[PDB]
Order: structure tokens, then C-alpha cells, then sequence
RNA sequence: GUGAUUUCGAUUAACGAGAUUCCCACUGUCCCUAUCUA
RNA sequence: GUGAACAGCCUCUAGUUGAUAGAAUAAUGUAGAUAAGGGAAGUCGGCAAAAUAGAUCCGUAACUUCGGGAUAAGGAUUGGCUCUAAGGGUCGGGUAGUGAGGGCCUUGGUCAGACGUAGACGGCCUUGGUGUCGCUUGCUACAAUUAACGAUCAACUU
RNA sequence: AGCUUAUCACCCCGGAAUUGGUUUAUCCGGAGAUGGGGUCUUAUGGCUGGAAGAGGCCAGCACCUUUGCUGGCUCCGGUGC
RNA sequence: UUCAAAUGAGAACUUUGAAGACUGAAGUGGGGAAAGGUUCCACGUCAACAGCAGUUGGACGUGGGUUAGUCGAUCCUAAGA
């Protein structure tokens, strides 16, 4: 299990040819003890490690969801 | 009424071995409830029909 | 019936001894039915059989005493049956009471208080157990700026 | 500081039945709610109100509600009323007053 | 072959499930038995 | 938990309730105890029991290979409770004074963000605010020879 | 798994008597102390990924049943011969 | 040790519930090496055995059960052979 940051990298590796399957998973955390707000895991399957990829923003969770790949299969929690 | 009540709590309670077995497991029944409302002089109407 | 296999499987399943399962001696026959996991988990779901709590271990006696020995009584010596040092190590005592006053040294070293061949003097000092405790050291730092003030002032 | 933590207490069920009084439990608990140490502290710190369905206590020093549920409890057992009122909580914060599991003879 | 050491074959501190004579204390060992529990 | 303690004693988790049973309660036997007055008179032989016992303070002989003897011997004390005294840690230096720097910048100003009447966040700035408070460096000015004090935190020992 | 995290040790500057630094335990310095700045091993700890979806504790649900479902919470500290 | 119920032709001794106790973390708790060899689990069963009894059993009859690239062996050398 190896996390991910940059988002040209973990399109490239959704992109890599043993990568078959994604999964979207949806947490409720507290920032700064504050409003209860999203967190999205991009988690890629990949043969060796899977990599996850963490966005606290839903609107740029939804936009990379878009971005995704459609031969890529992606199961949602 | 209290040195009864005394005398009752002593015969239920043995805690020095084993622990009271909780109400929310265990159930009770009509026969145990009726009577200890009327007892305590309530009305049974809405139970009865319950 | 023999529910001895159900109260074991009852105790696997729900986690704890067999000394802490409860099997309903009214549901006899419909217990003797359950020889399976599955069965023992239907019947611990509806209430068939039950986990007992745990025995009660209270601990407000001890805590009741230990108050007590913080507002400091049960200390007497009727009360004590090992040495004193084997209550309380003096060489635990003497780290401790070392410690702070180099620790108060080096404190008032690094603020200017004393200087480097004051505060040489007074670690030897502390080293040899000339000073019985942190005030101790204190005011005697206190009297021998005095000195060497006055010292310097007369040879002025 | 002075966050003004309110705790509700639904007893709908035993008021309906009509064998339980909101009226004593919340003189009950005016009475018996210690602040700082004693009973009748409680002015401008806990406010414990009314409202024919549901209990409010609003308080801002040392309530919780497992201190309520205790409170509830010894109110229960002397009105006797323990061996068939429960005291659940739905969500958090807010509580409310049942009955046990009573099966039918028949 | 002798078995610490010292001092003058004797002597020697410390130690011992080693040996012997007494002292205090203690007591059913005894005068002299009696009673209670399992 | 008690206590110096992996002691003994009681308890929690877990485990067990196994040992042929029942009814009676004479002597004797075994194990465990008590005892007036006397106190080794008993016996080959103080055998066995009894007495002593923890800890604190005082105090300690002959002899000695100077290391010991030594816990020598011999005294006082020990409960409960209410107090008094003592034993620590971490953070604290300034405004008199010039001017800039970091962040949701109360209110007020320009550029300016996709989705389901709403529209945050966000890529830019302040002499303000929480004689112009301040969180930051450069520095003159007693930097502390009273930080010889204060704020805050915690344990059990004497 | 990624980032980070250290006693010891080593490097650069500088040159020390009024000798200083320093451990519970006295060792260390012109074969270069004190001081300032660094470099290293990763025992070990921390944050994150694994991972909450797991496990735990509760509440509300059906119903001959060889049966499943729905919601909550699963947080923040302290201390020591 | 005791009370009640179930089972059973039959219960001081089996099973469940309720009480009373005990081992008291140097355990009457939980695991292994070695050794044993199926004693493990279930169903049925009581002629013999478990020094009373027995409906119980490590007994008898009949079946089921032991899954490894990472845990061991296997590899290395020791005293030795």
C-alpha cells in the first residue's frame, strides 16, 4: 500500500497496463474541529502496491471521478 | 415496608459470586407486571389492551 | 437432554468462558436442536442464550485508602514492615536531589547569574553534598554574590 | 467556557400511557442536580425546563448524560417505577423513557 | 608430605543440620490431670 | 489489595466443584489447642511444646587475622484522627523607542469559481483591528548581580 | 510502505589557566576543550497509506421459517523509584 | 456441597437453571518440546472397565477431522562420528 500525491501521476498510473480496477471510498471526518466535510480515496489497484490517492475537496473529487478512465472499473465503498 | 424491602433485596441479591442478570436481557411478563401496578395503584386499560 | 457441546459452542462464539453463558432451561429441546455455529448465533440473537455481565470487582475501597494515604495517614510505624530504605531507595533520593540542583546550576549559568568559575565551585559543592536542597542552594548563591560584591568593592 | 450543552429527554411513551409524571421528574430534577458539590446551586449554570413531552436541561458546568441517566434511574427506583421504564438513548444527547421487553403469555 | 593465618609442639579470630557442662527466659516434661475442635 | 516482596491471606479473567455415600458422636488413636498453684521437682538426656520474632529510635561486651563479633546483650515505640513543616517540574524579560514580515483579516474596496431561489473554499493588498494594542528580526536605553519572584502542572515520602 | 525521528560517533570555524565542560557512578580537552553550525546509524517513537470498508459497543426492524435489514458512536488526556 | 426441572425402566454422581465454595496468575488458567498414537469431534451404546453408581467417559460400535514459497524440517557447522 503506497499513498499518492500528484494527480499526473496517479491519472498516468490509472492509465498503467495492469491496472484494472479503482475504488471510490467516502469518509466523514472534522477539519480543525470543524463542519463535518467529505474525504474521497481514489485507491488503484495495481499488481504489485495499491495506491491511494486522498482529495478533501468533493468538487475536485467529482471532476477527477469524471477524469477517470471508462475501460477502468471502479467500485464505489 | 423497609426492613422487608431489606430482607427482599438480601434474599435476590448475591454478588459475591455471580453478577444480577440485566432486565434488557431477560423479559418479564404480564403476571409480573399487573400486579405490581396495581400495587403501586395505576390504571391497566391501556396495557390490557396492549 | 446433554447441551454440554452447546454451552461450549456458546462460549466460542460469544467470546467468553463457559463460566459466563447463560442457556434458557425453559428452551431445553430448541438448544438441543443448535448443533451448529450458526444455529448458536440465532439463538444468542434472540435471547435463548445470554452473556452474563462480568463478576463485579469494585476498586472504591482502594481508592478510598489511597486518598487516605495522599492526605497522608496509615503511615506510622505500626503501619510499616520493610526498612526504610527498602520503602524508599536513599540512592533514588540522592539522583533526584543531584539532579535538580545541577539542573538549577546550569539554569543559572546559562542566564547569567553566576559565572563559569562560580558555577564550577558550586557543581564540585553540590557533587560533595554541601546542599541540602534547592532553596539551600539558592540563598547560599545569593550570600556568596554578596561576598564576592563586597570583595571586589573593598579592593576597589 | 460557557457552552450551553442541552440534553433531551423524550418520555412520550410512559405520558401517553398516562402512569408517569413530567412534572415530578423535573422537580425531581431541580432538587437532586448537584452543582459544585451541593443540590439548589444550579441558578444561571443548569435551566431545566418543561414542555409536557420533553425534558430540556441546558447547563454549562459539569452535566453529562450519564449523570442525567443516574439521576433518572434513582428517580425511577423511588417511584418504583424501574422494573418497567428504561432509559435509552436515541441519538446523542437525546434520551428517551421506554418500556422493557414483555412478551405475550397467551 | 603437610594442609588457612599469626604468635609463642602449643595458640588463634570468623563459621558449623559437629561434641560437652551450665545460666536467664519459658513452659502440661512433671506434681496431676482436665477440657474443646476435626 | 495488603505487604519489603513471585511470601502468606482475600478478590477479578479463565477453570473446577473431582475424591463411594448415609446415620450416629463411647473409650482409644492422629492432628490442633487451653489450663489454677508450682516451675525441670520429669527423663539416660529440657526430647517435644512454650517463650522470641516486623519496622523506627537509643544502645551494645569479651575477643579480633582490625575485615568482624553484631540483629551482640539491653531499653523505648507502633492504632485512629485533625493538623504543622519539609522535599519538585514546565513556562515565564520588558516598553521608552523607530518600521517592515506571517494567518479565518469585524466591517469596506478591484480582478475572480464547476456542480445540485443558493454559491463556500480559493490565485492579490493594508498605516487597521483580534498617541494607532501586536506574534517576528536590527538596535540605543538598569537586558537578571530581587526570576531573592510569579503563572501553571503533578507523585508520594519523611 | 512513504516521510520524519538519536544517544554514540564524525566534520567545519576557533584556540583554552582565574582551567573549563561534565555523569547516579570522574572522566574529557593543544593528539584541539568550552562554544556555534553541521553530517551519520534508524534501536525507537510520531504522522500518513494499509484502514474502517475490519473489529467493538449500542439503538430501531420484520417473522412458522434453513433469516436478513436500518441507523448511531467508536473521541480527547494524565501520571510513575 | 445444596435446591428444583429435564432425560431416563432406573439419578447423591448425566444435562440445564439457581445457590454455596475453591484453584487465586510460582493457578485446578492458556501454550509448546519430548513421549503417546486417534486419546480430537459427532452420533449411537453400557457386556466388560473407569476399586460405590452411572443414562456419564480418554470405555465399546460407527463415521468425520490434520490444507504452508513465508511456521519447522530440509541448508550450515559444534563436541563428536
Amino acid at each position: 500500500a503506497r499513498e499518492i500525491t500528484d494527480i499526473k501521476q496517479f491519472l498516468e498510473l490509472t492509465r498503467r497496463a495492469d491496472v484494472k480496477t479503482a475504488t471510490v471510498k467516502i469518509n466523514k471526518k472534522l477539519n480543525k474541529a470543524g463542519k463535518p466535510f467529505r474525504q474521497t480515496k481514489f485507491k488503484v489497484r495495481g499488481s504489485s502496491s495499491l495506491y491511494t490517492l486522498v482529495i478533501n475537496d468533493a468538487g475536485k473529487a467529482k471532476k477527477l471521478i469524471q477524469s477517470l478512465p471508462p475501460t477502468l472499473k471502479v467500485n464505489r465503498l | 415496608r423497609q426492613k422487608t424491602m431489606i430482607a427482599e433485596a438480601r434474599n435476590r441479591k448475591s454478588l459475591k459470586n455471580k453478577a444480577i442478570m440485566p432486565r434488557s436481557k431477560l423479559t418479564k411478563s404480564f403476571g409480573k407486571m399487573e400486579e405490581h401496578m396495581s400495587t403501586l395503584g395505576h390504571d391497566m386499560s391501556a396495557l390490557q389492551d396492549k | 437432554a446433554n447441551l454440554r457441546t452447546q454451552k461450549r459452542l456458546a462460549a466460542s462464539v460469544v467470546g467468553v468462558g463457559k463460566r459466563k453463558v447463560w442457556l434458557d432451561p425453559n428452551e431445553t429441546s430448541e438448544i438441543a436442536q443448535a448443533n451448529s455455529r450458526n444455529a448458536i448465533r440465532k439463538l444468542v440473537k434472540n435471547g435463548t442464550i445470554v452473556k452474563k455481565a462480568v463478576t463485579v470487582h469494585s476498586k472504591s475501597r482502594t481508592r478510598a485508602h489511597a486518598q487516605s494515604k495522599r492526605e497522608g495517614r496509615h503511615s506510622g510505624y505500626g503501619k510499616r514492615k520493610g526498612t526504610r530504605e527498602a520503602r524508599l531507595p536513599s540512592q533514588v533520593v540522592w539522583i533526584r536531589r543531584l539532579r535538580v540542583l545541577r539542573r538549577l546550576l546550569a539554569k543559572y549559568r546559562d542566564a547569567g547569574k553566576i559565572d563559569k568559575h562560580l558555577y564550577h565551585v558550586l557543581y564540585k559543592e553540590s557533587k560533595g553534598n554541601a546542599f541540602k536542597h534547592k532553596r539551600a542552594l539558592v540563598e547560599h548563591i545569593i550570600q556568596a554574590k554578596a561576598d564576592a560584591q563586597r570583595e571586589k568593592a573593598l579592593n576597589e | 467556557q460557557k457552552i450551553a450543552k442541552t440534553f433531551t429527554v423524550d418520555v412520550s411513551s410512559p405520558t401517553e400511557n398516562g402512569v408517569f409524571d413530567p412534572a415530578s421528574y423535573a422537580k425531581y430534577l431541580i432538587d437532586h442536580i448537584k452543582v459544585e458539590g451541593a443540590v439548589g446551586n444550579l441558578g444561571n449554570a443548569v435551566t431545566v425546563t418543561e414542555d409536557g413531552t420533553v425534558v430540556t436541561v441546558v447547563s454549562t458546568a459539569k452535566f453529562s448524560g450519564k449523570y442525567l441517566k443516574y439521576l433518572t434511574k434513582k428517580y425511577l427506583k423511588k417511584n418504583q417505577l424501574r422494573d418497567w421504564i428504561r432509559f435509552v438513548s436515541t441519538k446523542t444527547n437525546e434520551y428517551r423513557l421506554a418500556f422493557y421487553q414483555v412478551t405475550p403469555e397467551e
